[PDB]
């Protein structure tokens, strides 16, 4: 997802 | 850990440069409805989003949080942090809500009016209560960390959060004692700004279906990321 | 208004006397599987207890000094968040179990939602962690009461000031510290917080279940449902 | 025309 991908990088 | 270690002013000037900016939109005087307004507030909340997430990763106790656990804090949070926004933004302005610099909307679709009387009620409420902003950076990260604390092996910290709770807690008296209240006063004023988070919460709730049913609908399109905020509460 | 000038514990003794029973469902021992004996043993059970709900609104300290449009909107929108947070003060002493009556206890396995069963499960594990007492338990209540639907006005956040000096008034005779006081006063209020959330989800779940004439509803339970709406 | 607004009265 892009909340998971936003928050990790 | 590098929260529970820190002082209370520590604590605040933390969350001070943390803020997100308020950024602009994209209305024009000029152009003509309650569909462009969606579309106005859906692309405006949009950008609200990207800030919010690199603003919850410098919140003291956050990034301590596994990734699944940051994702699940923002997915049921991110509505109520918007609005505890604009809410605050709105302070200054008495019957209008300020979503952005250029876009300072009054009450003049039924059920969307509804939510913004309960946001103007709430932005009456802490300009007669005077918050501060040191209070307010500190109730945004209470909602941040207390409207996913619960909906999550062996776990847990949970227990961490709860932890990181009562510092933030600790942090509002401590600001309610340097403004002078007695310690009557404090307890009181404390109880008045964690019983507005119950309304924020509700307000959250109701705009949530009102953008599940404006989603399946069309006209007024959501962003990807903002379509997958939105299936966390579905 | 009688309220104000009320005591820390002349508002206790009074909330603890006003407090509704706690009601039983009709009986028969079979455990029910089927979501139309599901939500007809509870909705049955929600409707008698809502009779009780009105008369213990009354002698809430302050409720009885607001108009009465007031005092049905304040029920309107507050009805379900007062008896899931019963709900969840009654299963307490029952780890993953929800004691719905005496006679009615269910578990997550009876989910037929289970999204919110859960959430009522956890609300009712950190009541337990946190040694939720009465005295705190009717005080939080009459919070939930006043504050849902707050929005003449300055009465309402007279008594709820009144019930928060009540709150510390009974931490701090059970020995808690000056900081486990505003600590203790903070978890207890952001609990609301969550119990506002699992009442909203379970509106719309009520909804549904009247959107396809499931069980027959109440005309009164109709009344409270079409408030949200 | 509600039933709350006899219950609240009696
Ligand atoms: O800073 C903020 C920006 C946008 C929002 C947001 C709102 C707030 C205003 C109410 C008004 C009518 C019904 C829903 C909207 C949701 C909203 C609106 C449209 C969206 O697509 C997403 C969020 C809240 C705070
Ligand atoms: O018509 C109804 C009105 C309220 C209730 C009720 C609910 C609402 C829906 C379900 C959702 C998941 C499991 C428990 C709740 C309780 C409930 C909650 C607490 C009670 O003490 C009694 C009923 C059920 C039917």
């Amino acid at each position: 997802k892009i909340l998971h991908r936003l928050l990790q990088d | 850990s590098l929260a529970l270690s820190l002082t209370a002013d520590q604590m605040v000037s933390a969350l001070l440069d943390a803020e997100p900016p308020i950024l602009y939109s994209e209305y024009d005087p000029t152009r003509p409805s309650e569909a462009s307004m969606m579309g106005l507030l859906t692309n405006l909340a949009d950008r609200e989003l990207v800030h919010m997430i690199n603003w919850a990763k410098r919140v003291p106790g956050f990034v301590d949080l596994t990734l699944h656990d940051q994702v699940h804090l923002l997915e049921c949070a991110w509505l109520e942090i918007l609005m505890i926004g604009l809410v605050w933004r709105s302070m200054e302005h008495p019957g209008k809500l300020l979503f952005a610099p250029n876009l300072l909307l009054d009450r003049n679709v039924e059920g969307m009016v509804e939510i913004f009387d309960m946001l103007l009620a709430t932005s009456s409420r802490f300009r007669m209560m005077n918050l501060q902003g040191e209070e307010f950076v500190c109730l945004k990260s209470i909602i941040l960390l207390n409207s996913g604390v619960y909906t999550f092996k062996s776990l847990e910290e949970k227990d961490h959060i709860h932890r990181v709770l009562d510092k933030i807690t600790d942090t509002l008296i401590h600001l309610m004692a340097k403004a002078g209240l007695t310690l009557q006063q404090q307890h009181q004023r404390l109880a008045q700004l964690l019983l507005i988070l119950s309304h924020i919460r509700h307000m959250s709730n109701k705009g949530m279906e009102h953008l599940y049913s404006m989603k399946c609908k069309n006209v007024v399109p959501l962003s990807d990321l903002l379509l997958e905020m939105l299936d966390a509460h579905r």
